[PDB]
């Protein structure tokens, strides 16, 4: 039970950083948690390559992001 | 010595562990003194009246330390006070207080004013989002 | 030194202990870009595209 | 600011690095603009910027402790320039050749 | 003396635990210098938490 | 069981912890610490 509510309090920054990534697209990953990373050079972008590479997925460790 | 923290000299002849005690619940003393400096700094005109509203916002929750510190003194009056106790129950006012010392420092190291000000509390509030006091 | 502002200064002396031996008027310049807002990404690539083409 | 101040920086940017030609500070020009957000709307995780620069700086020590010292200053352009300097020590071939133009500058 | 020490060194365990436990927790502020994250310090919070609970329990124990 | 039921009748012959918890942490825990109830 200890275990369960010290992962609760850790995930509720990050369910934080998932709630604003989600609604508003916000990467609020401070430390480089989350496994998308946003490149705003691309984000910048008005085409395809805009949703490719404005924010990025880290999609090879996916597991560990 | 400067724009440092109030630090503290505690007898050498106290008890190690009540000195410890003491060296832990001083930084709420530390933070008081540092808050009631950039209160009493940051109060002035100059300052702005942004600056100004923190200071006076900042002297509200230092006024109720003052109320807390004074019940701990009437509980100490009363006996009811021990150092594990008084530590037990600072910690709240410790959390508080180092709060609005890291606050304190954070706005005179920058020396923010108006919207510099804001910006920094919207940041520092987003960066309390894992602490609801 | 001069050339760069007393924050830009603390920059520099931070990007100095982060490594990098920047000259002081590269280095207003490139705060003076990242004060108009430009993507940091974007000057990383202009960087490279403008070190790219001079071979040492 | 001017309105073209981007095009005399740009123009120093490449006086400065000895580029030779101007031809395509148009380009660099426009891929500044069309990546330019007029807000600072990317949130860098400044934390693992950090690690990297300190996994990259000679004195990581350092560079924590100049940004924690930064951040209590609410430095501006901070999380950005600890960005750019990860960037540029990940373009090793980038990096050595700003040195080598820093040396001879 | 020598029961009573080994009990003792059990007990001295225990305190041992509790104090190396409180120090690694202790990491208190997610400064700008703090690398290991929100969640972390999330983490290190509820575990100060978990401390503080840890030292009422203990002052709760009566010395009789 | 059953046999010696009978026996002995015919012989005449023969969350609340969680309170308990809450109240403790009371009595020991600073006010204003949220007691955490799988942690409690």
């Amino acid at each position: 039970p200890v275990l369960l509510s010290l992962l609760k309090t850790s995930c509720e920054p990050y369910t934080r950083f998932i709630h604003d990534w989600v609604y508003s697209g916000v990467f609020r990953d401070a430390y480089g948690e989350f496994m998308i990373q946003v490149n705003h050079e691309y984000l910048s972008f008005r085409d395809k390559l805009y949703w490719t590479h404005g924010y990025v997925l880290i999609s090879k460790e996916v597991e560990d992001c | 010595a400067g724009r440092q923290s109030r630090t503290f000299l505690v007898d050498p002849n106290l008890d190690l562990s009540i000195r410890e005690l003491v060296h832990r619940i001083l930084p709420v003393a530390a933070s008081y003194s540092a808050v009631t400096r950039f209160i009493e700094e940051k109060s002035s005109f100059e300052y702005g009246q942004v600056n100004h509203a923190l200071a006076a916002a900042m002297r509200t929750l230092v006024k109720e330390h003052l109320i807390l510190v004074s019940q701990l003194e009437q509980l100490h009056r009363q006996g009811l006070l021990s150092l594990q106790k008084l530590w037990f129950y600072i910690q709240p006012a410790m959390r508080t207080m180092d709060i609005l010392a890291s606050l304190a420092t954070s706005v005179d190291k920058g020396e923010c004013l108006g919207g510099s000000t804001l910006s920094l509390l919207h940041d520092r509030s987003f960066s309390y989002t894992g602490d609801s006091q | 030194k001069k050339v760069l502002s007393t924050e830009e200064m603390e920059l520099y002396e931070l990007a100095q202990a982060a490594g990098g031996a920047i000259d002081p008027d590269v280095f207003k310049i490139l705060v003076d870009l990242l004060k108009l807002n430009v993507a940091p990404l974007a000057v990383f690539q202009m960087l490279k595209s403008m070190c790219a083409g001079q071979r040492l | 600011m001017s309105e073209f101040r981007i095009h005399h920086d740009v123009n120093e940017l490449l006086s400065l690095l000895r580029v030779h030609g101007g031809d395509g500070a148009e380009v660099y020009i426009d891929l500044l603009q069309k990546n330019r957000t007029p807000y600072v709307t990317t949130t860098v995780s400044a934390h693992s910027a950090k690690v990297k620069i300190a996994e990259f700086s000679r004195t990581p020590e350092d560079f924590l402790k100049k940004y924690d010292e930064l951040k209590s200053k609410n430095t501006r352009n901070l999380d950005p320039l600890v960005y750019l300097l990860s960037k540029l020590t990940e373009d090793k071939e980038t990096l050595q050749y700003l040195q080598q133009n820093a040396k001879e500058r | 003396p020598e029961s009573i020490s080994s009990l003792l060194s059990e007990v001295a365990e225990y305190g041992t635990c509790y104090t190396r436990l409180s120090h690694f927790s202790l990491q208190p502020v997610l400064d700008s210098l703090y690398s290991k994250g929100l969640v972390f310090q999330a983490f290190t919070s509820g575990l100060r938490r978990y401390l503080q609970y840890y030292r009422a329990c203990v002052l709760s124990t009566p010395p009789t | 069981t059953l046999f010696l039921e009978s026996v002995q009748s015919r012989l005449r012959t023969p969350k609340e912890n969680l309170m308990k918890m809450q109240s403790i942490a009371e009595s020991h825990l600073e006010l204003d610490d949220v007691h955490d109830p799988l942690l409690a």
